[PDB]
RNA sequence: AUCGAGAGGA
DNA sequence: ACGATCCTCTCGAT
């Protein structure tokens, strides 16, 4: 396990990463230290000599240099200590293992590696500062975020090696994944909470930065497109403007709940001739969704246009961003006077209800459902009384938020946030839970010392009524806090559970791969599928569409 | 231990000039000047009056990367106004301003009392 | 005059609040940032330690040193180091200043930067003086020694700029605002009512005429008129920070143009 | 070089929903009761309100990157104060004696119903929309 | 086991693995100073090379298709389509 | 510093949990995350 | 419970049912019952599903489960991914598990299973009984550091 | 109606309704026959598997059936005539085009679904945290271990 | 003088604790909308009263502003990083030979403290700095 | 450890303020809120500076050697 | 860190002048991006900021002790009489252009934290250095300037992109490689070598 | 450097 | 019988 089937390798570096938005999705930022320390043995020929004697001059201590030079009989001039290092006249057939330059290609990984996104070759850019950069859009494969993950880099040796990576791994090639048959990188954070804004009907820009803007977007054809307005003052959209970075020929209809080719809430979505017609740009659109402008594009103008794709849209949401400013405080948590009062007693009649359910039960009224105690019963109804009134406090919540709101600002884009976030932020939090039950009686009868035997009321077991912002009360406190641990600790575990799981399907299913009659064998040749997947057709290349056969009234089939 | 020297911010290395002008391949008159050690400040600046200018059909900047220092400003100028001149142009018309508000301060500055 | 004009209200040896109208927005920034960052100053920028019994570092000492403003009025003919053709330094690109405390007193002896003390010929040129503006007289508290404790240095102020270095800031604090009632409409205010009750007025609105209600939107109107202010940490009396702001903005532009000439 | 449609319209809602720069306007065509419009407009630089009589223009003319002055003296299709321009994407049968029509001035969405405009309507991107007084 | 060129049943189109490994071959005998079949538009990584020699196919390597019972079937670079 | 000094440790039904009792004893959340989670306790 | 069915007309429309939920199992048993639609009768015990309807019904509910697991986490995965695992766990006629006592036993190399869990033992009743692995296993070819049957090592390359 | 298939035909269209302007104001030049038998005659060049026997040739049909039904009833004479207008050159070509993509669409022996697929299904698990059955974590384990013991047993009867 | 105990879980079982000893014996004879929602004191029974609620948390906890008014979690996880924050540990830290030492130079008591830091001795050896911070987005770094 | 020779956030010298500061509390007393403005010290970015600062050098003083 | 549970690493430094900046010349110290608030729901972290901030003003030290009656009202009504907005915000200019920013910002003093565990501090990097003697791979850790583990499910992995090639070459050329002589009967290694 | 115990990062 | 990856570091012993 540890020395056979998983070794320690040479020329692997590791470091802190950090996003960059200006780097290419398929690049990787590294270090200039790092690349002085990794090396790679390219053989001296005709048409390089000269920038790798170049090189060899330069040494291990600038970055475009090399260390050690390896020669015929198999012997190694280290470059850093050698009388004769400042001479060496390099001879077809030697080695010199230079230092890792610009647009080297290298395996890049983050653990664990349970994908073959986890693991995908990225050019190299050699920079300042120590941490590997990588684009943003490269996050969710390898599910990193900035907190302080670390990554790992490995480099090949052996040309066919390099040529194995950018041909077979290659971030470029892998933006749809054969798994969830879509894609599996999108657009996020600020591109993607930006680019919504920037896309409003309301939004506008003017001449300086729209020449900004489509300079941003290093393949601009240069020409600048006639303002949407060109009356007393010629605008542009948002818009037209990002629809520079959508390059021609991609075709998306869309259609959301109320969409009409006049969608009266600039809904769904509609692109064509590479010109985005009508609908906001949020995730839907730009998301690594299965319909996607880059499910579309992969497919369409090829996997490196699409790479592409994410750097511009990146670059010029950025930039607008960058200067329209965006940012979030407790004001945005704040709900309507009169809201609150609204939700405050929107509770009050839950409890009123738990309580009214409660004397009835007591009075042995109770009519016990089949298969469930009286008592198994009653506990599911004030659960589900609880759980409706956090819902419509929150739901309240949610009315108020102001499209200028920042939060419900960045659940619109689908940036961060749902209802649940803002729900329990600005009204109830809710209904706590251990064990899918309602808090216990860990001391007798009771739940605290502070309440008095015997007590089922939703604030005696667990109901948290407060908001994080009003703040909880110590029994809510303590309570949140038990549902908090529970949490926590199944954390650990559904990590630890599951990653073994995803061994034993890794081991079970290991040596099986689609040999050269369509057939689907393990090692021993014992067929498994007759045809892959049934259609011996490969995972990325597959959609979802609709046959058009299926459904339908008999006359409309027929008319 | 990778960070980079500070003075590399405003001192011009080896094999480095304040200027270099390739003409852009897309337009007509289309030139893109990038400078070296210079930031914001003088980019935009320049962008800025270069817009000033009737015969000035084109004028954007960027810093392609915070961690170095340097930038690309691109001038599409009227057939026949050489961008070089229109660049000309703008920096003058910057120092003149410049001076003015210089003398306009330093006057007033000598009417206060404190 | 022509274009760009300037129109002070208040004016102290530390600030400087003034209306900087009929320039482009571009400019009036562009000048805010190079105040901020450009201005050449006089600093230590190197200390040599020969004893520190004291309870702090070398270079937390050091630090501290370099953060202590100094004279810089003269700065203009000084050189940078980097120019000068001496070895390392000299008068002619430096100012070195010593530092030695003792403690003598059971008492506590505090070390001010009144302590320093000029060594180098200033050659006549008023350059590198511990700034002063406490009421006693003790500029900066450097450091604190006890019953026997010892503190001899030997500092080496150089000219540098707030880009190598924030020590090298002459600016301190720079206010700035323009349009103060949003008729340009370059912000979008956050309300939960009335954002006109929630966000506050500034002082600035005093000095421009309000909206006035059912007049439409000025969407040809640009940025005129600023309301800035200067602050100094004072190696450099404030008139000048405007002065040699405007001067050095102008100096950078000069080179590109120069440049051109070369080429 | 030409000009593709004329009509003066009378407006009878104007709705900015949840927009401050935008109002969707709807007015209704003086002459023919056939024509209808339905037309996003930026009430910012260009107000509009309750029944407005609106003259509307659409063309071809006065795709090259744009320019901007110095023709402050040349050409001036300035014959009127709102301008924009689009692309057209849809045409649509309303069915009976009657179809209808949609562009997207950035966003800006306009459909347009009649019928004698089967020619004088184009079929392609080009499509400036005027407006006066 | 061979099989004739005939009764050819494996798919006409190069698999990527397949030219993965030809490119990366190819690739790694232009490294070593070996003879190149085609004319460099100014091209000088070897990879970058091989993979134009592959474009006019011309790069005389034969993949081996080995099928499950042991028998396999030989095509060469110049049949094999390459349209990924 | 503190913190340590104030730790305790839990070798080996449901013991990670916090648990009703705990109340005005235990901090009901000073715990490492995974590993021993719950097991090891705060004062 | 919901049901979409085919109307008359041609649409789909939603027809309710009654369906009964079971707390315990018997399928042996119940289908034989009368009014029930035997045709439809199900559970989420696929072992059950196997010893009454067969293997190949097996398999699909061995999937029709792992995919609800999969699914009710809003997640998707494709067909083919889960399809052969099920299938892999289906094909030697029985429902073999992906434990140890199920896919190492398998009739694989020594070398495979030495990788999982009972390497020290299955090497000796390997060596034991003088057991030929024909290296053709990846796992293998992973030990003795040499290219495998993988996409670069399916086709053999020649001049 | 909404399964994953190789080939958006949807698009293929949309890029023959702008790569030919073509416009839905004059007549096709389309033939009843060239439609009908050319939708025919594509399924005929679609292929998966080459062997020219009758097994295989079996198989081969199988592979493709449903891909077809989408493919037929995409292509069917009023659609192509009355729905989008073709052309008997941007038809012609729409063919042509699928054809090649579906090709395109095929598995390439190496591929390792092995693993592929282990992975795509740990990894969407270790995605899992959290009506009253046993799902999760736990019952994926119950079932990969194929478990006797199962907590949440139940009969669904219609 | 008999004014306080010492209570065990095992006693705890058999008294009754009011929180806030005001809040909660006072007799009932408008409310403020923004402090957040309290049931009552329904209870002729107490027999003791909580010395502080906040007392319910431990040293680390201790530091954490408001930790009424954050997600249960992130309360865990801050008190796991508050012994990786960097301070003064210990005035004397010149004097003391030990593997690895992390002071910082310009240690500041935060603005916003807790009525238990007092007693941690937060405020005299502070870890952690009172930062102008922005939440924006910016550079989109 | 000592007043910060200039506020992190602005650059506004304030290590020549805290014995003033200081005074101002002790003597003049006065409430740490005018204090700090008398000083000059008008900005948070500024007061925070002073405010905060826990002057730990007194209590390093006190170690004999 | 916060005091929150919300940590981060730099990502990059500005200097003053390329910072956004308040009308007042106030510039962040740190700037915090928005959306690693509304999932996380750490409230306190923005309420602590709008109380640090009135207190900074103030003066006055800022309670935020737990359980009190501590209202965002109580406080945003405090800040405000303090001539700024009751919630944080404060109009904002972007510092390369000047220009205001169309959208508010949160503005305030926020108690931070400076973890340990520096960059620099893990860096590590090799390219073949010192080998285990028993194993003839790699060492382990990079104070002893090992190599990284490329384990089990990295392999795995790379199975799955069947770059085999790549493959020997990680699990082989870079870390174990030996030659070894076997007997062409009894494939064992005891066939003794005498090279010469 | 082997070896065993705890602490910490994601 | 098994149990998550990779990671850095600290203490102590025949
Ligand atoms: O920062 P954090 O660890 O989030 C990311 C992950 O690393 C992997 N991991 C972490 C901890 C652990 O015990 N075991 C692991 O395998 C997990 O994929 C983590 O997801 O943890 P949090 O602070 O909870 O993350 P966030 O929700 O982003 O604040
Ligand atoms: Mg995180
Ligand atoms: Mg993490
Ligand atoms: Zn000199
Ligand atoms: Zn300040
Ligand atoms: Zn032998």
């Amino acid at each position: 396990r540890g020395n056979l089937m998983g070794k320690r390798v040479d020329f692997s570096a590791r470091t802190v990463i950090s996003g960059d938005p200006n780097l290419e999705l398929d690049q990787v930022g590294v270090p200039k230290s790092i690349a002085k320390t990794l090396t790679y043995p390219e053989v001296v020929t005709p048409y390089n000599i000269d920038r790798l004697t170049q090189l060899v001059r330069n040494g291990p201590n600038e970055h475009p240099g090399a260390k050690y030079v390896i020669r015929d009989s198999g012997d190694r001039i280290d470059l850093r200590y050698s009388k004769r290092a400042g001479d060496i006249q390099l001879q077809y057939g030697w080695k010199v293992e230079r230092h890792i330059m610009d647009n080297d290609p290298v395996l890049f990984n983050r653990q664990p590696s349970l994908h073959k996104m986890s693991m995908m070759a990225h050019r190299v850019k050699v920079i300042p500062y120590s941490t590997f950069r990588l684009n943003l859009s490269v996050t969710s494969p390898y599910n990193a975020d900035f907190d302080g993950d670390e990554m790992n880099l490995h480099v090949p040796q052996s040309e066919e090696t390099r040529a194995e990576l950018s041909q077979l791994c290659a971030v470029p090639l892998q933006i749809v994944s054969p798994q969830s048959n879509k894609p599996c990188m999108g657009i996020v954070q600020d591109t993607l909470c930006g680019i919504r804004k920037l896309t409003l009907r309301d939004t506008f820009i003017e001449l300086d930065q729209v020449l900004n803007m489509l300079y941003w977007v290093p393949d601009w054809d240069g020409v600048i497109p006639t303002p949407a307005i060109i009356k007393p003052k010629p605008l542009w959209s948002g818009k037209q403007i990002l629809s520079v970075a959508i390059p021609n020929g991609i075709h998306l209809q869309r259609f959301d709940e109320g969409t009409t080719l006049l969608s009266p809430k600039d809904n769904g979505m509609l692109i064509i001739d590479g010109q985005i017609i009508f609908g906001v740009v949020e995730k839907k659109t730009v998301g690594s969704s299965n319909g996607g402008l880059i499910h579309v594009v992969t497919r369409e103008k090829g996997p490196q246009v699409c790479a592409k794709l994410f750097g511009n849209i990146q670059k010029v949401v950025n930039f607008w961003l960058l200067h329209n400013g965006f940012s979030t405080g407790i004001g945005d948590t704040i709900a309507d006077g009169p809201t609150m009062r609204e939700i405050t007693e929107t509770i009050a009649e839950a409890k009123k209800k738990v309580l009214d359910v409660t004397k009835e039960a007591q009075a042995n009224l109770l009519t016990a459902k089949h298969g469930m105690t009286l008592r198994e019963s009653f506990e599911d109804n004030v659960v589900r009384f609880l759980n409706e009134a956090r819902d419509k406090a929150g739901r309240l919540a949610e009315v108020n938020l102001k499209d200028l709101n920042n939060v419900k600002q960045m659940v619109m884009a689908g940036s961060k946030g749902s209802f649940i976030n803002i729900a329990q932020m600005s009204a109830c939090v809710g209904q706590q839970s251990v064990e899918g039950k309602r808090i216990a009686f860990g001391f007798v009868d009771r739940t605290l010392p502070h309440f008095s035997k015997d007590d089922y009321s939703p604030e005696s077991k667990g109901f948290v009524e407060n908001s994080y912002l009003r703040g909880l009360t110590p029994q809510e406190f303590f309570f949140h806090a038990m549902g908090g641990r529970e949490g926590l600790i199944d954390t650990a575990v559904k990590t630890a559970e599951t990653g073994y799981i995803q061994r034993r399907l890794v081991k079970a299913l290991e040596d099986i791969m689609v040999h050269y009659d369509n057939t689907t064998r393990n090692s021993l040749g014992n067929v498994i599928q007759f045809i892959y997947g049934e259609d011996g057709m490969d995972a990325a290349h597959i959609e979802k569409q609709s046959l058009d056969t299926i459904g339908g009234s008999d006359a409309a089939f027929e008319k | 231990m990778n960070a980079p020297d500070r003075f590399e911010l405003f001192l011009l290395g080896e094999g480095e000039s304040k200027l270099k002008i390739d003409p852009d391949t897309k337009a007509p008159n289309a030139v893109v000047i990038t400078f070296e050690k210079e930031d914001h400040t003088l980019g935009n600046l320049i962008r800025a009056e270069l817009l000033n200018d009737r015969k000035v059909l084109f004028a954007a900047y960027k810093v392609e990367h915070p961690f170095f220092a340097r930038f690309k400003l691109r001038i599409q100028t009227t057939e026949g106004y050489d961008p070089k001149d229109a660049l000309k142009n703008a920096c003058n018309s910057i120092i003149n301003k410049l001076g003015a508000l210089k003398t306009n301060f330093e006057t007033e500055w000598n009417l206060q009392t404190l | 005059e022509e274009g760009p004009q300037v129109k002070i209200r208040e004016a102290s040896k530390d600030n400087v609040d003034f209306i900087l109208s009929n320039v482009d927005l571009a400019m009036a920034n562009s000048l805010r940032r190079v105040m901020i960052a450009e201005i050449p100053t006089l600093a230590i920028d190197s200390v040599e330690v020969e004893t520190n019994t004291t309870v702090l570092a070398d270079e937390f000492i050091a630090h501290r040193l370099g953060l202590i403003p100094l004279q810089s009025m003269d700065i203009e003919q000084l050189e940078y180091s980097r120019d000068c053709f001496c070895e390392d330094h000299c008068d002619k690109c430096s100012v070195v200043l010593t530092l030695q405390a003792f403690g003598e007193s059971e008492s506590t002896t505090n070390v001010y930067s009144k302590d320093l003390v000029i060594v180098s010929n200033l050659m006549g040129r008023n350059i590198g003086h511990p700034i002063i503006q406490d009421k006693e007289g003790n500029g900066v508290l450097i450091c604190k020694l006890r019953k026997g404790q010892e503190l001899k240095l030997t500092c080496v102020a150089k000219k540098g700029i707030a880009k190598e270095h924030a020590k090298w800031g002459p600016a301190a604090a720079i206010e700035f605002e323009y349009d103060p009632w949003n008729k340009l409409k370059h912000t979008d205010y956050w309300y939960e009512q009335d954002s006109a009750k929630e966000w506050p007025q500034s002082k600035n609105c005093e000095y421009e005429d309000p909206p006035n209600e059912g007049d439409p939107f000025d969407y040809k109107a640009q940025a005129d008129t600023f309301y800035m202010n200067v602050e100094s940490v004072g190696s450099i009396p404030v008139d000048q920070v405007v002065v040699r702001g405007i001067d050095t903005l102008q100096k950078k532009v000069a080179s590109i143009l120069l440049a051109l000439t070369q080429m | 070089s030409n000009t593709l449609f004329d009509d003066i319209f009378q407006v009878s809602e104007v709705d900015p929903g949840r927009y401050n720069k935008v109002c969707r306007i709807e007015a209704a065509s003086t002459t023919q009761d056939q024509c209808k419009l339905t037309l996003d407009i930026n009430v910012e630089l260009f107000p509009v309100a309750a029944q407005d009589s609106l003259t509307v223009t659409i063309a071809s003319s006065l795709t090259r990157s744009w320019r901007p002055p110095q023709a402050g003296d040349r050409s001036l299709a300035d014959d009127y104060d709102y301008v924009m321009y689009g692309t057209a994407y849809k045409f649509e049968e309303v069915s009976k004696d009657l179809i209808a029509v949609y562009y997207s001035f950035g966003g800006l969405l306009m459909r347009l119903e009649g019928n004698y405009r089967n020619l004088n309507n184009l079929k392609q991107e080009n499509a400036y929309l005027l407006i006066r007084r | 086991k061979a099989i004739p060129k005939d009764q050819r049943a494996t798919t006409p189109y190069m698999t990527k693995y397949e030219r993965a490994r030809i490119l990366g071959t190819r690739a790694l005998q232009i490294s070593m100073n070996a003879p190149v079949f085609v004319d460099l538009e100014g091209e000088t990584d070897p990879l970058r090379i091989a993979m134009k020699e592959l474009a006019e196919k011309k790069i005389p390597l034969v993949i081996r298709r080995y099928l499950p019972d042991g028998s396999f079937e030989d095509w060469s670079v110049e049949e094999l389509i390459v349209d990924l | 510093t503190l913190s340590h000094l104030r730790r305790t440790n839990t070798p080996i039904a449901k013991p990670r949990q916090l648990h009703n009792t705990h109340w005005g004893l235990v901090c009901p959340a000073e715990t490492p995350e995974g590993q021993a989670c719950g097991l090891v306790k705060n004062l | 419970y919901d049901r979409k069915v085919p109307s008359p007309t041609g649409e789909y429309v939603k027809e309710p049912e009654w369906v009964l939920e079971t707390d315990g199992v018997n399928l042996s048993e119940v289908m034989t019952v009368p009014g029930i639609d035997p045709t439809r009768i199900y559970t989420n015990s696929f072992i059950d599903i196997m010893e009454v309807l067969g293997i190949e019904a097996g398999r699909a509910a061995l999937y029709k489960e792992v995919y609800n697991v999969i699914a009710s986490d809003g997640s998707y995965v494709n067909y083919r991914h889960m399809a052969l695992l099920v299938d892999v766990m289906t094909t030697q006629g029985g429902l073999t598990s992906v434990t140890r006592h199920g896919f190492n036993r398998s009739n694989t190399g020594a070398l495979m299973r030495c990788s999982f869990e009972e390497t020290v033992e299955i090497l000796f009743e390997a060596g034991a009984s003088a057991e030929l692995d024909d290296c053709r296993g990846v796992s293998e070819n992973v030990i003795l550091g040499q290219m495998a049957p993988i996409g670069t090592g399916a086709f053999d390359v020649m001049i | 109606a909404n399964w994953p298939l190789p080939v958006n035909i949807r698009r293929i269209i949309q890029n023959a309704q702008q790569t030919f302007h073509i416009d839905h104001t004059k007549p096709s030049d389309l033939t009843i026959k060239d439609i009908v038998l050319g939708v025919k005659d594509l399924q005929e060049n679609l292929l998966v598997l080459r062997g020219k026997n009758e097994i295989i040739q079996n198989a081969q049909r199988d592979a493709v059936t449903l891909f077809c039904c989408l493919l037929r009833s995409r292509l069917a004479t009023r659609r192509v005539l009355q729905e989008y207008r073709l052309t008997k050159q941007a038809f012609d070509w729409v063919l042509s085009n699928i054809e090649a993509q579906f090709l395109r669409s095929v598995v390439h022996p190496g591929e390792m679904v092995g693993v592929l697929a282990a992975q795509s299904i740990g990894e969407p698990a270790t995605q899992m945290t959290l009506k009253k059955v046993t799902s999760g974590v736990p019952r994926l384990k119950e079932i990969l271990n194929v478990a006797k013991n199962m907590k949440t047993p139940s009969l669904t009867v219609y | 003088e008999g004014l306080v105990e010492y209570i065990d879980a095992e006693e705890e079982e058999s008294i009754l604790i009011a929180m806030q000893p005001e809040d909660l014996e006072p007799a009932e004879a408008d409310v403020d909308p923004a402090k957040r929602i309290r049931v009552s004191h329904h209870a002729t029974t107490f027999t003791h009263c909580e010395i502080h609620p906040s007392m319910i948390l431990g040293v680390a906890a201790s530091i954490i502003p408001f930790p009424d008014h954050n997600q249960s979690p992130r309360n865990t996880y801050q008190s796991a990083m508050g012994k990786q924050a960097m301070g003064v540990f210990l005035t004397n830290y010149n004097v003391r030979m030990d593997t690895m030492a992390n002071i910082l130079y310009y240690p500041q008591k935060p603005l916003g403290t807790t009525r238990a830091m007092e007693y941690l001795k937060f405020r005299e050896l502070p870890a952690g700095q009172n930062a102008i911070v922005a939440i924006a987005c910016y550079s989109g770094y | 450890m000592i007043v910060p020779v200039r506020c992190f956030s602005c650059g506004k010298v304030v290590g020549d303020k805290w014995e003033s500061y200081l005074n101002l509390l002790q003597e003049d007393e006065l409430d740490e809120g005018t204090a700090l403005s008398r000083l000059g010290l008008k900005r948070y970015c500024c007061r925070r500076m002073i405010l905060t600062h826990v002057d730990l050098i007194e209590k390093f003083l006190r170690y004999n050697p | 860190a916060s005091r929150h549970g919300q940590k981060g690493t730099i990502g990059i430094t500005y200097r003053r002048e390329d910072m956004p900046f308040t009308a007042e010349g106030i510039v962040p110290d740190l700037i915090i991006n928005p959306h690693a608030i509304p999932s996380r729901m750490t409230v306190a972290h923005l309420i602590e900021c709008l109380l640090s901030k009135v207190a900074a003003l103030s003066g006055n030290e800022g309670d935020a002790s737990p359980f009190t009656d501590i209202t965002v009202e109580g406080i945003s009504k405090l800040l405000r009489e303090h001539g700024y907005q009751s919630r944080g915000f404060e109009v904002m200019y972007n510092g390369h252009t000047g220009k205001k920013l169309m959208a508010q910002i949160f503005f305030g003093p926020t108690y931070y934290q400076r973890l340990r565990h520096m960059v620099d501090d893990k860096i590590h990097a090799r390219a073949r250095g010192p080998m285990q003697v028993l194993t003839r791979q790699p060492v382990e850790g990079r104070s002893r300037d090992g190599g990284l583990r490329f384990g089990e499910m990295e392999r795995d992995c790379m199975i799955a992109h069947g770059a085999a090639s790549f493959l020997k070459e990680r699990l082989m050329e870079a870390s174990d490689a030996f030659r070894v002589h076997i007997c062409g009967i009894c494939g064992l290694m005891t066939v003794i070598a005498k090279l010469n």
